[PDB]
RNA sequence: AGGGGAUCGAAGAUGAUCAGAUACCGUCGUAGUCUUAACCAUAAACUAUGCCGACUAGGGAUCGGGUGGUGUUUUUUUAAUGACCCACUCGGCACCUUACGAGAAAUCAAAGUCUUUGGGUUCUGGGGGGAGUAUGGUCGCAAGGCUGAAACUUAAAGGAAUUG
RNA sequence: AAUCCUGGAUGGAACGACGAA
């Protein structure tokens, strides 16, 4: 069982909220990782390097395993978690709970003349965290990603089929260009473009509408 | 030292927390009802437990004590919170303002009375 | 070492070099 | 205004800018030079014919320790010696 | 010193549209100004402005939504044929889709889809999304 | 690094100061960068001015006090148990206790 | 729009200028609080009660509009409003949180403290920028009460009061539960008084 | 702020502020026209005058400069124009 | 936005603030929704009746939330001479 | 090169300390320290932050000038002044708080408005050493300055923070 | 009913360690 402790979490259980996209509409935090493998079961997890961390003691060193895993369904969204512990399992386990909370959804776009089905990005977007910045540029159908194999494996997770990419920075540090390459997707529907400038009408919360299925 | 730990202290504050209306400052007849109301494994223990929960009664017996709400404390807390004056001082003694406060109401366009006492530097 | 010693050696032996190369200009 | 000039008729200096930082890298620095060809026993060539005169045993360096196996060499075009190495399990034997 | 007023103006609507404000002060007001504002109006990206003439320059007030990214001024004003225009709109646009260069042709002052339309170029002046 | 943004001291518009001496080791260091004191204190103690009182003519008198100013390189501030040493958040307190 | 029945009664003018709610801090503004009427001399500015009304019942619009009232929450560390805000949430829903509020209250779903607010109302953000900065966390709105020097960052609704008087930060808790009770239906007379005095919400040395 | 109309100011801060940084930039300065007493003759003078204006009648005297606005001789009346 | 014959894609069209007309995206935690409650003739409040405003975390922290909920209130009706357009 | 040369004092001499101490400490003490006329042309000459210009968040204090106020005090109760107070303003040395932002970070209201990359202009740098060396010029009475390599050598030197 | 008061310091000697990891 579950057991959820959230108003969202007894309101997904309840099965008032079908799609996600009203948590991301209402910029709802997510804080239970079963909301995320309930909403989107059908999304794949991938671990992209362990490497292990030290500190210095008295007596010697005690190493804890830092892992960096990406979570995605391959149609729209995708999650980026990075978790330290004693153990490696415990490093991954933890570290699938983080990605899916930190999911976050796509703007995929066309490069031009919009023919069918999404391929690519929008816009141009960066992102930066350290001294890395990565840039993805639209591109148009057939081209694949262009893109080193960790952002590749992030891309094709989250839907992209055609995509181009510039970095800077000591882009080694794997953990960096992928926090980097996620908020440089996550700018995507941070950007307006005219396509969205017409005005809607405000929704309304289901903290609103289904309170009384909520806390008690 | 004589330090006495979380755990002594913890179940006499819970024992005090539940059973105010009971035991009083005297060590002996304290520890003879502590025995029966909590299942205790040592007799050392038991005796400390009782000891602080006599420096406790001790301590309430003259003013409350942070940390401790049994019932009488709280039934007389709120007995004493919803006090309220006959007055209720808002109500008016005969009131002054300023003629910033004056021409504020004017301009707020009221009825009122201003007795108006000029401040300066 | 220290810059400035290592300085006032390079200058010293400069000094050196200068005269003993004007022994034969 | 991140320094160097952008005017629409600066390029005379952007230009020159070029060429004296150019001088600051190794590669254009050592083409120009002509290092291969003053220098570097060599005259650029990717190999050479030398004649041996003599054997060497020289000491590997740290952290580590063997004998190389290396042997002198005169070049054919030069005169000029260099050390060069014998790479492999006992092909010393052979270059006597 | 002041060289060019037009990347001032638009420094100056990009910062208060970062800030969020909904308007902004403009100084001094050239013909070119009014010209790429007015483009930026006909395309949607500010809404109002106002000129002020003081007798000096002039100053301008323009009233701003939230539409508009970023507008940038080129300096210097390059010289652009007629596939250079689509070499600049990839190296400076988003996207193939939105988004206009501006570059003063004989023809006026202007956007590059309209000028691809008269068929003619000229000098880059800046760009807008 | 940049330990202080002051870098020690209080030049901010001046190029030069025209130091002055510790008098505890003569060492001459700027005016801003020292560390300014001054000792007022009684010409006796606390203890032999009643001895001082008993034995005055011209009671009531005034007990006069003696007043000289202080300055200190850091070097030998630190060592006469003075502005001795703090933590990196704490050395940005401007004010005495 | 309103039907002028909410605009500003003498009786409660006779309140709040008996409470001096009017005397804002001293010429140390805000630029963010253009809520000011005609600087007093003595250094002292003087508040525009008005708007003080308006946003008041603006703020109670937006507490009625909440389906279950203890999603309401009411915060003050300030001595000076532990009892108003103990007894608003008597006369309404609005689980409180007098004195401490034990950071990780709004998030941090296992500790004991857990409140899921969809608002909280907020005596003084000075004093309590632990709560409204949790809230900034968690997508909260934030009434808080303002003086005119106060930090109103990541303030929604502000009530521009004197929040340095006792009587100031009592009365205007009161007015806020009496407003928020007859915009419920509970107080089905407006123009009546409600019998319960703002004495009541004040505080006591002993 | 956020929002804001710098075209209808308010005229306390257009007075609050600096002559330049005004939205049409213009003189705080004044004119006036002085009485003297005995000539009548009324002169005209500026505020900031930076000259020992005199009366051409008779050199009285109407003014002394300041940094700023010129004091007027104490006998004397003025009138603003 | 949408594709060669009609067929929206694009999915989470998203909210933009009422105050700077910017995007309000998902991780953007200190952004709120406002919800005003009507009235109807005796003073009560509807349940269910709202007036929406939305709020983004930049607005916020910058402190102007305040400022721009009263010129939105009175530019919706809901309030009176608070705000007023030349400062 | 003249003058002056009280103090302190590179050198040097001595007393000690020390395993040694031509170092620290002590006592002397020349040149210098001051000046005039003329050379030098350097420095952690540092805000280690080029100049011009625009814009972008709050807050108060302060230096100079100016405006206003039946404001306070002193004159001759009184005027004009002057010194203070309040409000405001231009310009300056700076400061405090926060980060919307920037940055590798330490930190920065500039080190921001820079992959959404272009306001204008000058200078400098391109792994560390060798080396600011050699040579050649040029300036200088000299000391030295400005200009300034290569051979050879090496996989790290280094910056900022972290826990020990 | 008498009744005057305080805050504050130094203090000698103590060289060195193959590299590898
Ligand atoms: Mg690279
Ligand atoms: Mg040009
Ligand atoms: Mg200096
Ligand atoms: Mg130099
Ligand atoms: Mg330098
Ligand atoms: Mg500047
Ligand atoms: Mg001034
Ligand atoms: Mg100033
Ligand atoms: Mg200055
Ligand atoms: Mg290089
Ligand atoms: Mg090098
Ligand atoms: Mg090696
Ligand atoms: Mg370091
Ligand atoms: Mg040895
Ligand atoms: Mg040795």
């Amino acid at each position: 069982g579950w057991v959820p402790v959230t108003k969202l979490g007894r309101l997904v259980k309840a099965g008032k909220i079908t799609t996600i996209e009203e948590i991301f509409l209402h910029s709802l935090p997510v804080k239970e990782f079963q909301i995320i493998d309930t909403l989107l079961p059908g999304l794949q997890d991938e671990v992209m390097n362990i490497k292990p961390v030290q500190k210095q003691t008295r007596a010697g060193q005690r190493t804890r395993f830092k892992a960096v895993v990406v979570v995605g369904d391959s149609n729209g969204h995708v999650g980026l978690g990075i978790k330290t512990a004693k153990e490696v399992a415990g490093a991954i386990r933890a570290g699938i709970i983080i990605a899916k909370l930190s999911v976050i959804p796509i703007r995929r776009g066309y490069w031009g003349t919009n023919l069918g089905q999404p391929h690519s990005l929008a816009t141009k977007t960066t992102g930066k965290c350290g001294s890395v910045t990565v840039r993805l540029i639209p591109a148009p159908r057939g081209s694949g990603i262009v893109a080193s194999p960790a952002v590749k494996k992030l891309l094709q997770l989250a839907g992209v089929e055609d995509v181009y990419t510039q970095s800077n920075g000591k882009t080694r540090t794997l953990e960096n260009t992928l926090k980097a390459a996620f908020v440089a997707i996550g700018n995507t529907y941070g950007f307006l473009t005219p396509n969205l400038w017409a005005e809607q009408p405000l929704p309304v919360s289901p903290l609103d509408i289904y309170s009384d299925e909520a806390s008690a | 030292g004589r330090v006495r730990t979380k755990t002594v202290k913890r179940a006499s504050k819970a024992l005090i927390e539940r059973y105010y209306p009971k035991l009083t400052l005297d060590f002996q007849t304290n520890k003879r009802l502590c025995d029966e109301i909590a299942t205790i494994q040592s007799k050392r223990l038991r005796n400390k437990i009782a000891g602080y929960t006599t420096h406790l009664m001790k301590r309430i017996q003259k003013g409350p004590v942070r940390g401790i709400s049994f019932k009488l404390q709280e039934e007389e807390r709120e007995r004493k919170d919803q006090y309220v004056p006959e007055v209720s001082a808002l109500d008016l003694s005969r009131l002054n303002v300023d003629n910033q406060t004056s021409d504020l109401v004017k301009s707020l366009g009221l009825k009122l009375p201003l007795s108006v006492i000029n401040v300066s530097a | 070492m220290r810059a400035k010693w290592r300085k006032k050696r390079t200058r010293r032996l400069k000094r050196k070099r200068r005269k003993v190369r004007a022994r034969s200009k | 205004g991140k320094g160097k000039p952008r005017g629409l008729n600066s390029a005379r200096k952007l230009r020159v800018h070029r060429r004296n930082n150019r001088w600051a890298e190794n590669n254009y620095k050592k083409r120009l030079l002509g290092t291969a060809f003053k220098s570097s026993p060599f005259g650029g060539s990717s190999h050479a014919k030398g004649i041996v005169l003599e054997k060497l045993g020289i000491e590997s360096k740290q952290p580590n320790s063997a004998i190389r196996k290396c042997v002198r060499v005169q070049l054919i075009k030069n005169g000029k010696k260099v050390t060069a190495f014998v790479p492999n399990d006992g092909c010393l034997n052979f270059v006597d | 010193t002041r060289s060019s007023v037009l990347a001032d103006a638009l420094n100056a609507i990009n910062n208060a549209e970062k800030t969020g404000k909904r308007q902004v002060l403009i100084r001094p007001s050239s013909k070119v100004i009014i010209k790429f504002l007015q483009v930026m109006q006909k395309h949607g990206y500010i809404g109002e402005f106002e000129y002020i003439d003081d007798h000096r320059s002039g100053k301008i007030v323009v009233q701003l939504n939230g539409r508009l990214n970023k507008c940038g001024v080129i300096s210097p004003r390059f010289n652009v044929k007629i596939g250079d225009i689509e070499k600049w709109t990839a190296n400076l646009l988003p996207a193939r889709q939105f988004g206009y260069v501006i570059l003063t042709t004989s023809a006026g002052i202007m956007d590059h889809e309209e000028a691809r339309r008269k068929h003619v170029s000229g000098k880059i002046l800046g760009f807008v999304y | 690094p940049k330990k202080r943004a002051s870098n020690g001291r209080n030049k901010k518009g001046r190029g030069h100061v025209k130091p002055v001496r510790c008098v505890n080791c003569s060492k001459s260091i700027p005016k801003d960068k020292a560390i300014k004191r001054m000792a007022i204190r009684n010409i006796v103690e606390a203890a032999a001015v009643r001895d001082l009182s008993e034995a005055s003519v011209y009671p009531e008198y005034a007990l006069p006090k003696t007043y000289n100013k202080l300055h200190y390189c850091v070097s030998c501030a630190i060592h006469a148990r003075i502005v001795r040493v703090r933590s990196r958040e704490d050395r940005k307190n401007r004010a005495p206790p | 729009s309103l039907p002028a029945t909410f605009d500003l009664t003498p009786e409660d003018a006779q309140l709040l200028l008996a409470a001096n709610t009017h005397l804002g801090a001293r010429n140390v503004q805000v630029h963010q609080e253009p809520y000011v009427f005609n600087a007093r001399p003595d250094g002292v500015h003087v508040i525009n009660v008005g708007k003080t009304w308006e946003k008041l019942v603006l703020a109670a619009r937006i507490i009625a509009a909440i389906p279950n009232p203890e999603d309401v929450v009411a915060i003050s560390s300030r001595t000076f409003g532990q009892r108003a805000v103990l007894k608003f949430a008597a006369h309404t829903g609005a689980t409180p949180i007098a004195g401490r509020f034990t950071p990780g209250s709004f998030t941090n779903y296992i500790t004991r403290s857990f409140k899921e607010p969809r608002l909280v109302i907020v005596t003084d953000p000075r004093s309590d920028a632990q709560a409204i900065k949790e809230a900034s966390y968690v997508n909260i709105p934030v009434i808080a009460l303002t003086d005119l020097d106060s930090p109103s960052e990541f303030v929604d609704v502000a009530i521009p009061c004197n929040n340095r008087g006792k009587h100031s930060i009592g009365l205007i808790w009161y007015l806020l539960a009496r407003e928020v009770l007859r915009l419920r239906g509970a107080l089905v007379d407006r123009t009546q008084p409600w019998s319960i005095m703002p004495d009541l919400y004040f505080y006591r040395d002993p | 702020v956020l929002v804001q109309d710098l075209l209808h100011p308010t005229a306390a801060s257009e007075a609050r502020k600096h002559k330049l940084k005004t939205l049409v930039q213009g003189p705080r300065s004044y004119f006036l026209d002085v009485k003297c007493p005995g000539c009548l003759n009324i002169t005209t003078v500026f505020s900031h005058a930076q000259t020992a204006v005199t009366c051409e009648s008779c050199s009285t005297i109407l003014c002394t400069p300041t940094g700023g606005k010129a004091k007027l001789s104490e006998g004397t009346s003025f009138r603003r124009k | 936005m949408e594709n060669d014959k009609g067929q929206l894609v694009e999915l989470y069209v998203p909210r933009k603030c009422s105050a700077t007309n910017r995007i309000i995206k998902a991780d953007d935690h200190a952004s709120v929704q406002i919800n005003v409650a009507k009235v109807d003739e005796e003073g009560r409040a509807i349940p269910g009746e709202y007036v929406t405003y939305a709020l983004s975390g930049y607005v916020r922290s910058r402190g102007e939330s305040d400022d721009s909920l009263n010129r939105l209130a009175q530019n919706d009706g809901l309030l009176k001479n608070v705000w007023s357009y030349s400062r």
